[PDB]
């Protein structure tokens, strides 16, 4: 997955 | 030596909360989230939540909303979920997992079998079953009048691998039964022990009973 | 929110055959990066989820190459060729680009071996459960194939069905074989008011019953 915490 | 320790299991009252721990070892934790999946009875694996310690971020899936609150101590390097008014639509084993950014849930926990209902914890009662000539010897042991799950059951506390059934427990008037079988040559029983060692984590209970002839 | 319809919901397979398990998608999973973030996953009977496929065709640490994992936009395959005992599970896909993260509903792999009959077993209650007012008598099926048996009990000659409790294994994990227990449960009042105990099985092995019994008074 992404992550929840790596857009930003 | 990267792993995730959760506790064995929790009953919880319908309405009420609970706080599940998954504790890292082995890695930086801050370099990777905590992700949090429930798995039903049969099947379903269903995304919960996550926590990322580098952010301090939070999200969770829209089906319990209102109730998920998912934390970590980075101190103490371990992750928090708290579950609210709980209903028995949320019992079911929560597994925590790791990601790294852009990475995969490559290491996860144990689980936490959460059960929820007004029924109290009951330990079990460990009963054991004793009976061919040119054989081999099958031996049982019953498990009955337990609740909630889970139960562990070994033989020779884990060195009686192999020849050894577990039959999943059936509910009954909110009581569970369960069965298991292990066979061994002839010429090992009654010669050697053979010792059945059941646990049930939520009473933290551990029994063991000799099968004796 | 995004959706995982995964086909079929279980699979049969011969030892040493080839699978494919099918999933799709309610909509495209490529993430705002450029890559899939489409991932295969396998859970054993009482095993915690393990991590097979990632980044929909390559193969995480420690899975063998008859894993294969192929996808473009909406549909997606799993394929596992010369299937193992060790094969056996349910095996999720899941998609990790858009939140919330959803698998799909899971394919059961059940995998066909050769017939076996049962090893049936008798076990009278024991002293413990007696001397508190109850007795249970277990009788074990093990390693047995197909899935499908049927257990009988008689009390002096007499057959008996309530009181009766059956459960199955799942698939065992190194010979795929079945086994199953069947519990008769009585109190210890009744217990004591009769003499002999059978079990009696029925399966596709055999024409007669395979039937265990003891007495009582012996």
């Amino acid at each position: 997955a992404v992550g929840i915490g790596a857009v930003f | 030596q990267v792993q995730l320790l959760q506790s064995g299991a929790e009953l919880v009252r319908p309405g009420a909360s609970v706080t599940l721990s998954c504790k890292a070892s082995g890695y930086a934790f801050s370099d990777y989230e905590i992700h949090w999946v429930k798995q039903t009875p049969v099947r379903g694996l269903d995304w919960i939540g996550a926590f990322d310690p580098k952010s301090g971020a939070s999200a969770s899936n829209q089906k319990v909303k209102g109730r998920a609150i998912l934390t970590a101590d980075k101190s103490s390097s371990t992750a928090y979920m708290e579950l609210r008014s709980l209903t028995s639509e949320d019992s079911a084993v929560y597994y925590c997992t790791r990601l790294r950014y852009f990475g995969y849930f490559d290491v996860w926990g144990t689980g936490t079998t959460v059960t929820v209902s007004s029924a109290s914890t009951t330990p079990p009662s460990v009963y054991p079953l004793a009976p061919q000539t040119n054989s081999m010897v099958t031996l049982g042991c019953l498990v009955k009048g337990y609740f909630p799950e889970p139960v562990t059951v070994t033989w020779n506390s884990g060195s009686l691998s192999s020849g050894v059934h577990t039959f999943p427990a059936v509910l009954q008037s909110d009581l569970y039964t369960l069965s298991s079988s292990v066979t061994v040559p002839s010429s090992t029983w009654p010669s050697e022990t053979v010792t059945c060692n059941v646990a049930h984590p939520a009473s933290s209970t551990k029994v063991d009973k000799k099968i004796v002839p | 929110d995004v959706l995982m319809t995964q086909t079929p919901l279980s699979l049969p397979v011969s030892l040493g055959g080839q699978a494919s398990i099918s999933c799709r998608s309610s909509q495209s999973v490529v993430y705002s990066d450029g890559d899939t973030y489409l991932e295969w996953y396998l859970q054993k009977p009482g095993q915690k989820p393990k991590l097979l496929i990632y980044k929909v065709s390559r193969r995480f640490s420690g899975v063998p190459d008859r894993f294969s994992g192929s996808g473009s936009g909406t549909d997606f395959t799993l394929k596992i060729s010369r299937v193992e005992t060790e094969d056996l599970g349910v095996y999720y896909c899941f998609q990790g680009s858009h939140v919330p993260y959803t698998f799909g509903g899971g394919t059961k792999l059940e995998i066909k071996r050769t017939d076996a009959a049962p090893t049936v077993s008798i076990f009278p209650p024991s002293s413990e459960q007696l001397t508190s007012g109850g007795a249970s008598v277990v009788c074990f099926l093990n390693n047995f194939y197909p899935k499908d048996i049927n257990v009988k009990w008689k009390i002096d000659g007499s057959e008996r069905q309530n009181g009766v409790l059956n459960s199955w294994t799942d698939q065992d994990s190194k010979d795929s074989t079945y086994s199953m227990s069947s519990t008769l449960t009585l109190t210890k009042d009744e217990y004591e008011r009769h003499n002999s105990y059978t079990c009696e099985a029925t399966h596709k092995t055999s024409t007669s019953p395979i039937v265990k019994s003891f007495n009582r008074n012996e």
